[PDB]
RNA sequence: CGACGUCGCUUUUUGAUCCUUCGAUGUCGGCUCUUCCUAUCAUUGUGAAGCAGAAUUCACCAAGCGUUGGAUUGUUCACCC
RNA sequence: CCAUCUGUGGGAUUAUGACUGAACGCCUCUAAGUCAGAAUCCCGCCCAGGCGGAACGAUACGGCAGCGCCGCGGAGCCUCGGUUGGCCUCGGAUAGCCGGUCCCCCGCCGGGACCGGGGUCCGGUGCGGAGUGCCCUUCGUCCUGGGAAACGGGGCGCGGCCGGAGAGGCGGCCGCCCCCUCGCCCGUCACGCACCGGCCGUUCGUGGGGAACCUGGCGCUAAACCAUUCGUAGACGACCUGCU
C-alpha cells in the first residue's frame, strides 16, 4: 500500500553514524577561510561549561513589539582561564588534501602539558622532550631551527599554533591539560609564522582572541544517557497501551 | 545475393526448339553477377519475369562477360534503377563515376544499400550508360570535370598501431 | 658474456571460451608484433625457468636451485603475432603473465 | 623500466583497453596527468551519464552499495578495473600493477612519458564532434582539488622549462663542437653514413 | 595554409600498397578517394589507386585531363624528375634507412667501435667548451 | 555531398591592420585593437594583397551544415572591422506609464543603477560588460547610450539591461514599462 | 474543448488462464515506520489565455519539502463539520 | 512546543527569455561561438573516519643487561622476481620545429656599463633526422708501434660552495689531498690445446628481499596493560580521571 497519511520522518538521517564520539574534546573540523586582509589573530579557544544563569537587558530590535523594553535571557557561563601556546605546526597542501609538514615544540613546557603524553604519571618518569630540549640550547640546534622556519615560511601555506589550558588555575578534579591547534588567519605566511614564533611560550588572554558582542560557535561532546530505547532516541509514538510483548 | 565485385556478364538464351516451330528467337541480356552461375540464374529470373519461359523450358545458349572497352578512360555513368522500399516499388535514376561499368554498378549497389538501406535482392538494373558532361545531372558527380582541379588533403591521419603502440612522440596530422 | 634467448611472455592457453587446453600454451614474443614475422621462430626451442626450495642437479655444473620445463614453438597463431608452443609438461599456470626464454637452438638459417 | 603514459589528450576507453591488456600481460603501467583525459561527447551528456551512475547507491548504505569515486585518478582506475577481471587472484594481482596519479608526482616528474597514439583524440576522433574534459567532469561532480592540482602542475612547468632550455643550449654546444672538431672525425663520419645514419 | 595541393599534374610518392617505396604521377582525379596515376619511367602500370596509398611532393608537370603515356614520358623527362627527387632530402632518409636495415653483423661491430670513439671525441671537445663558456660568462 | 571548396573574401580598408597566428585574428585600427580566436571553425584564413587588399576564408571538403560557417566567420570579422574603424553604439528608450524610470549611472563607465520601476522599491545595479561605456544622453528625454567596439559586447550588455527590467505575474500585453534597445548604431558615420 | 473515426499507454480496478506451493507462505481493515514512483493539490522558476487588476484555467523543468483535526460504519470506499 | 537557544554558503546548468550569426545576399536563440536562469543537481557547513596516509615525543643500568648508529667480518635458513640504460618543455592539428640577429621594451646596480628569459623580425627543416624506425653504455688476459689525450682519469679521500617538498631517494661543481698519465680507436709479439671431447639452469640487475644466530668503534637507560581511583561514562567491556 501507500502510507495512508504523510508525516515527517522522525529523527534526522544526517547525523547517522549515531554513536559515542571518539574525541572527548570538540574537534574543530573547519576554520574560517584564510585571508591576508587582516593582521594575524587566532581563531579557536577553549572554555569550560559551569552552569547557566539569568540576565536582564533592554532589547533593541527597532520597530518590534518588545522594542526598548526589558527582557530576561538565559546565558551559559563558560569560563576560560588563559591558555598557553607551546608549539607551532605547519601544513602544506597536496592533491590529496593537506599534510602535517612539521612541528616545533617550545623549549620548556609545563607539567600540565607533559601530562597529556602519559597514562600513569604515578608509574612513569615523566620523560618527554628531555632530549628535544637541547635543540634549543646547542647552536647547531638553533641552525636547524632556522632551516625549519625557512621551510615553513616557504612551502607551508596554513599555519597553526599548538596551545593548551592550564588546569592548575581551576577547581576541576583534572590535572591533564587539554591541547588544541589554532589556525592563524591574517597576512602572508611570513607574518603569521614570525608573529607566532614571537608569541611562543606566553599566556594567551581571552579578549585578544575574541571580540565583544561577537557571534561564535560552540563545539563539544553532548550529554550521554546510556544505551537508550527507541521512543526516546528517535521520538516514535508509543503503541496503544494494550499491546503484547512490547508497547 | 552476396556481391563481391560485380562482373558484367552477357547471356543469350531461348526456349527449346519444339517440333511446332523449328527454332524460337534468341534473347540477349546484360547482367551483373559476381560469377557466371549466378549470371545464369538471374538471367532466368529476368526471362521468366518478362516472357513465359523458365530454365525448365529453356537452355542458356551463351554465357560470358564483356571485357571492358578501354578500362583506362575515366567515365561517368548514369544508371536507371528500380528497387523496392518497404512501402512500394520506386523507380530511381542514380549516377556514378568510375572506370569500368562493373565498377559503376558495384558502387551503385553499395551506396544504395547504405544511403537507402535496400538489400541487394530487391534491386533490378535497367540501364547503365556512359554519358557526357552535358547529360550528367547530379551535382555530386557534376563537380568533377575541370581542366584544372586542386584541393589539399585537409585533415590526414593514418595508422600507428603497427608502428609502436607506445611511442615517445606524437603524430603530426598536418602533412 | 650476454643473453642469447629472445624474451617471451607466457600469455594464456589455446581455449575456445569455456574450454581450456593445457597442452598448447600461447606465447607473445617481444619483438614480433604482427604475423608473417614468426617464420623465423617456428620450431625454435623454448624453456620455462624458475626456482624452488629443494635443490636439483644441473648439467655441466654443481647443484643449483633452478628448474626448467622444456618445449618448443610449433606454429603461428593469430594476426597479431602470438605463437603456439608445446612444452614437455603442461605449464604450471602460476605463470600466466611471466617470462619464457625462446632460444636459438634449432637455427634453420 | 616501467611504462608511463601521459594522460593528456587521450580518450578514456581507447586508453583503458590498452592499459588493461598491458597490465594483465605484466608491464607495470603507470598513468600520469590523469586529469586532462578526454571523453568523446559534449559535456552535459557526460555529466548526465555520471549522475546516472551517482544515483546507483543503495537506500543509504555503503555496504550494500557501490563506492563511487570522484577524482579523475580513481575514475580511470574504475574503468580499468571494469576491463580487468577483479574477482580472481590473477585479476587482483593485475589491478595491483597499474598506478594512477593526478598530474605528475616527483619520482616520475624527471622521467619520460610515452604516449599511445592508438588512443589520441586528434587521431581517433573527427574535428567536428564535441569532447568533455575529465578534469571538468570530476570538478563538477565533486573533486575539491582543481585549484591545487592546477597550481602544482603549472609550478612544475616553470621548473621544467629551464631544464628544456639548458637542453637546447647543450644541443647547440654539441652542434658547435662537432663542426669545430670535424677535421679528425671525418673517418668516423664516413662509417656512419656508409651504413646509413645521420642522413 | 596547405602548401602541397593536388593538381592535374601532381607527382606523388606511394607509401602503402604493393607498389610501396615508388614514385608516380597523378594523371586525373576520379573522385574524393581515388585518382588515376602512372609513372612510365618509374615502372608502374596506369591504374587507379586510392589517396590513402599516396604521398605528396613538390614537383608539378603539364598535361591535360587525360593524356597518353607517350606524351607524359616527354613531360616527365622535361623536368628530369629522377634527379631532382634523388636530390631531395626525403630520398636520402629512405636510402640511408635501408642501408641500416641491410647493415649486417660485422658491419655492426665496425659501427659500434667507430661511433664509440666518435662519442669520446665529442665529449672531449664539449668538455673543453664548458670550460671555455664559464670563463667568459658573468 | 562534401562540396570540394567554398570561399569568401573581405576587402580590407587600408586604414586598418590585421595580424594572424593561425585562426587567431587580431585587428588594430584607429579606435583600438580587438582579438578573436576562431578555434573549432576549422577554416583557412589567408591574407593577400599589397596594402593587404583582401582576406580569404576557405573551407575545404565541407558538408552543408559546415559551409554554413564560412559566411558566419565573414560577418563576424566584418563586424570586428566595423567596430575598430567606427565603433558600435546602442540607444535605449525606457517606456513608462505612471512610474518614471529613474536610471542613473552609479559609477562612470558601467554599473547602471535603475530604480522607481512600476513602484518597485527594488534598486538594481546592472553591471555593463567590460570595455563598454554607458552614458545617459540628454538631447533625448529618456536615452541610454552604450558604446564600445565589440558588437558582441555592447549588444550583449544591451539585451542584459533590457531583460533585467521586466514584470513578473503581469500582462505584458498591457503592462509594458521598461527599457528597450531601440536603434542599433555606430560611433561615427561616413 | 471535441462528436462521428482511430492509434497507444498503465496494471492504482474487474475479468480470463492454471504455471509455482494441499507432507500449509497465517488470508480484511486499522494502528506504528521506512522508502519509492509522478501522470503535480501547495511551494521554487517559467510560457500561454476570450489576462486590465484580483482571482482561475492550460502547459513546461521538478518528487527537495508538505498533503490535516473529528461525527457514522469493521470498514477499504463513502459522506459531512 | 509544558520552559529556553540554535538551525548557514557557492558552482555547473534545465525549463524559459535573450546576444551575435548563417544555413537560404532577407530573416533566425543555434547550426558553429556567447548571456541571464531555479524549492532541481553537484559541492561547502554539520555526522563517522579506509587490510588509507602525515608530523613529533619516549624509545628498557640484572653499567654485574636489553638495545640502537657506523665499517666490515662469519656461516646457516628460507622467499623468487627479472637477465643494460634513456635525466623529463609546453603543447598544435585547416600547422609546427629550430637558428641567429636589425629591432621591442620588461625583473636581476635593471635604468650607467656585463645578464638570459618575454615579443617582433628574417632565415634551414618538415611525411618530423634538433626523428623513440631515436640516443647513450656496450663486449676473453697480455708485450710494442701510429691517432684523441694531458683543461685528462680514478679515489664509499677530505672538505667546501651550495641545492633538492605533490611521496628530500638524489645533483653539479669546486678549494684542496692523494694516486696513474695507463685505461679510448688502429696495428705488432703473445699467453693457461682458457677446460668443458658437438651439444640444456647461466650470462647481470645482487652487496636483492625477511626471519634467527658468533666480530670492532660510538651512543640509549623506556613505556603499555592490569590492579586502584574517578563518573564529565557506563548492560559487561570501552571513555574521562587521581595516585611523594
Amino acid at each position: 500500500s501507500h502510507r495512508k497519511f504523510s508525516a515527517p520522518r522522525h529523527g534526522s538521517l544526517g547525523f547517522l553514524p549515531r554513536k559515542r564520539s571518539s574525541r572527548h574534546r570538540g574537534k574543530v573540523k573547519s576554520f574560517p577561510k584564510d585571508d591576508p586582509s587582516k593582521p594575524v589573530h587566532l581563531t579557536a579557544f577553549l572554555g569550560y561549561k559551569a552552569g547557566m544563569t539569568h540576565i536582564v537587558r533592554e532589547v533593541d530590535r527597532p520597530g518590534s513589539k518588545v522594542n526598548k523594553k526589558e527582557v530576561v535571557e538565559a546565558v551559559t557561563i563558560v569560563e576560560t582561564p588563559p591558555m598557553v601556546v607551546v608549539g607551532i605546526v605547519g601544513y602544506v597542501e597536496t592533491p590529496r588534501g593537506l599534510r602535517t609538514f612539521k612541528t616545533v615544540f617550545a623549549e620548556h613546557i609545563s607539567d600540565e602539558c607533559k601530562r597529556r603524553f602519559y597514562k600513569n604519571w604515578h608509574k612513569s618518569k615523566k620523560k618527554a622532550f628531555t632530549k628535544y630540549c637541547k635543540k634549543w640550547q646547542d647552536d647547531a640546534g638553533k641552525r636547524q631551527l632556522d632551516k625549519d622556519f625557512s621551510s615553513m615560511k616557504k612551502y607551508c601555506q596554513v599555519i597553526r599554533v599548538l596551545a593548551h589550558t592550564q588546569m592548575r588555575l581551576l577547581p576541576l578534579r583534572q590535572k591533564k591539560a587539554h591541547l588544541m591547534e589554532i589556525q592563524v588567519n591574517g597576512g602572508t605566511v611570513a607574518e603569521k609564522l614570525d608573529w607566532a614564533r614571537e608569541r611562543l611560550e606566553q599566556q594567551v588572554p581571552v579578549s585578544q582572541v575574541f571580540g565583544q558582542d561577537e557571534m561564535i560557535d560552540v563545539i563539544g561532546v553532548t550529554k550521554g544517557k546510556g544505551y537508550k530505547g527507541v521512543t526516546s532516541r528517535w521520538h516514535t509514538k508509543k503503541l496503544p497501551r494494550k499491546t503484547h510483548r512490547g508497547l | 545475393k552476396a556481391s563481391g565485385t560485380l562482373r558484367e556478364y552477357k547471356v543469350v538464351g531461348r526456349c527449346l526448339p519444339t517440333p511446332k516451330c523449328h527454332t524460337p528467337p534468341l534473347y540477349r541480356m546484360r547482367i551483373f553477377a559476381p560469377n557466371h552461375v549466378v549470371a545464369k540464374s538471374r538471367f532466368w529470373y529476368f526471362v521468366s519475369q518478362l516472357k513465359k519461359m523458365k530454365k525448365s523450358s529453356g537452355e542458356i545458349v551463351y554465357c560470358g562477360q564483356v571485357f571492358e572497352k578501354s578500362p583506362l578512360r575515366v567515365k561517368n555513368f548514369g544508371i536507371w534503377l528500380r528497387y523496392d522500399s518497404r512501402s512500394g516499388t520506386h523507380n530511381m535514376y542514380r549516377e556514378y563515376r568510375d572506370l569500368t561499368t562493373a565498377g559503376a554498378v558495384t558502387q551503385c549497389y553499395r551506396d544504395m544499400g547504405a544511403r537507402h538501406r535496400a538489400r541487394a535482392h530487391s534491386i533490378q538494373i535497367m540501364k547503365v550508360e556512359e554519358i557526357a558532361a552535358s547529360k550528367c545531372r547530379r551535382p555530386a558527380v557534376k563537380q568533377f570535370h575541370d581542366s584544372k582541379i586542386k584541393f589539399p588533403l585537409p585533415h590526414r591521419v593514418l595508422r600507428r598501431q603497427h608502428k609502436p603502440r607506445f611511442t615517445t612522440k606524437r603524430p603530426n596530422t598536418f602533412f | 658474456s650476454g643473453r642469447l634467448w629472445c624474451k617471451a611472455i607466457f600469455a594464456g592457453y589455446k581455449r575456445g571460451l569455456r574450454n581450456q587446453r593445457e597442452h598448447t600454451a600461447l606465447l607473445k614474443i617481444e619483438g614480433v608484433y604482427a604475423r608473417d614475422e614468426t617464420e623465423f621462430y617456428l620450431g625454435k626451442r623454448c624453456a620455462y625457468v624458475y626456482k624452488a626450495k629443494n635443490n636439483t642437479v644441473t648439467p655441466g655444473g654443481k647443484p643449483n636451485k633452478t628448474r626448467v620445463i622444456w618445449g618448443k614453438v610449433t606454429r603461428a597463431h593469430g594476426n597479431s603475432g602470438m605463437v603456439r608452443a608445446k612444452f614437455r609438461s603442461n605449464l604450471p599456470a602460476k605463470a600466466i603473465g611471466h617470462r619464457i626464454r625462446v632460444m636459438l637452438y634449432p637455427s634453420r638459417i | 623500466q616501467v611504462l608511463v603514459l601521459d594522460g593528456r589528450g587521450h580518450l578514456l576507453g581507447r586508453l583503458a583497453a590498452i592499459v588493461a591488456k598491458q597490465v594483465l600481460l605484466g608491464r607495470k603501467v603507470v598513468v600520469v596527468r590523469c586529469e586532462g583525459i578526454n571523453i568523446s561527447g559534449n559535456f552535459y551528456r557526460n555529466k548526465l551519464k555520471y549522475l546516472a551512475f551517482l544515483r546507483k547507491r543503495m537506500n543509504t548504505n555503503p555496504s550494500r552499495g557501490p563506492y563511487h569515486f570522484r577524482a579523475p585518478s580513481r575514475i580511470f582506475w574504475r574503468t580499468v578495473r571494469g576491463m580487468l577481471p577483479h574477482k580472481t587472484k590473477r585479476g587482483q594481482a593485475a589491478l595491483d600493477r597499474l598506478k594512477v596519479f593526478d598530474g605528475i608526482p616527483p619520482p616520475y616528474d624527471k622521467k619520460k612519458r610515452m604516449v599511445v597514439p592508438a588512443a589520441l583524440k586528434v587521431v581517433r576522433l573527427k574535428p567536428t564532434r564535441k569532447f568533455a574534459y575529465l578534469g571538468r567532469l570530476a570538478h563538477e561532480v565533486g573533486w575539491k582539488y582543481q585549484a591545487v592540482t592546477a597550481t602544482l602542475e603549472e609550478k612544475r612547468k616553470e621548473k621544467a622549462k629551464i631544464h628544456y632550455r639548458k637542453k637546447k643550449q647543450l644541443m647547440r654546444l654539441r652542434k658547435q663542437a662537432e663542426k669545430n672538431v670535424e677535421k679528425k672525425i671525418s673517418k668516423f663520419t664516413d662509417v656512419l653514413k656508409t651504413h646509413g645514419l645521420l642522413v | 595554409v596547405f602548401r602541397r595541393f593536388v593538381e592535374v599534374g601532381r607527382v606523388a610518392y606511394v607509401s602503402f600498397g604493393p607498389h610501396a617505396g615508388k614514385l608516380v604521377a597523378i594523371v586525373d582525379v576520379i573522385d574524393q578517394n581515388r585518382a588515376l596515376v602512372d609513372g612510365p619511367c618509374t615502372r608502374v602500370r596506369r591504374q587507379a589507386m586510392p589517396f590513402k596509398c599516396m604521398q605528396l611532393t613538390d614537383f608539378i608537370l603539364k598535361f591535360p585531363h587525360s593524356a597518353r603515356q607517350k606524351y607524359v614520358r616527354k613531360a616527365w623527362e622535361k623536368a628530369d624528375i629522377n634527379t631532382k627527387w634523388a636530390a631531395t632530402r626525403w630520398a636520402k632518409k629512405i636510402e640511408a634507412r635501408e642501408r641500416k636495415a641491410k647493415m649486417t653483423d660485422f658491419d655492426r661491430y665496425k659501427v659500434m667501435k667507430a661511433k664509440k670513439m666518435r662519442n669520446r671525441i665529442i665529449k672531449n671537445e664539449v668538455k673543453k667548451l664548458q670550460r671555455a663558456a664559464l670563463l667568459k660568462a658573468s | 555531398m562534401k562540396t570540394i571548396l567554398s570561399n569568401q573574401t573581405v576587402d580590407i580598408p587600408e586604414n586598418v591592420d590585421i595580424s594572424l597566428k593561425g585562426r587567431t585574428v587580431i585587428v588594430k585600427g584607429p579606435r583600438g585593437t580587438l582579438r578573436r580566436d576562431f578555434n573549432h571553425i576549422n577554416v583557412e584564413l589567408s591574407l593577400l594583397g599589397k596594402k593587404k587588399k583582401r582576406l580569404r576564408v576557405d573551407k575545404w571538403w565541407g558538408n552543408r551544415k559546415e559551409l554554413a560557417t564560412v559566411r558566419t566567420i565573414c560577418s563576424h570579422v566584418q563586424n570586428m572591422i566595423k567596430g575598430v574603424t567606427l565603433g558600435f553604439r546602442y540607444k535605449m528608450r525606457s517606456v513608462y506609464a505612471h512610474f518614471p524610470i529613474n536610471v542613473v549611472i552609479q559609477e562612470n563607465g558601467s554599473l547602471v543603477e535603475i530604480r522607481n520601476f512600476l513602484g518597485e522599491k527594488y534598486i538594481r545595479r546592472v553591471r555593463m560588460r567590460p570595455g563598454v561605456a554607458c552614458s545617459v544622453s540628454q538631447a533625448q528625454k529618456d536615452e541610454l547610450v552604450l558604446e564600445g567596439n565589440d558588437i558582441e559586447l555592447v549588444s550583449n550588455s544591451a539585451a542584459l539591461i533590457q531583460q533585467a527590467t521586466t514584470v513578473k505575474n503581469k500582462d505584458i500585453r498591457k503592462f509594458l514599462d521598461g527599457i528597450y534597445v531601440s536603434e542599433k548604431g555606430t560611433v561615427q558615420q561616413a
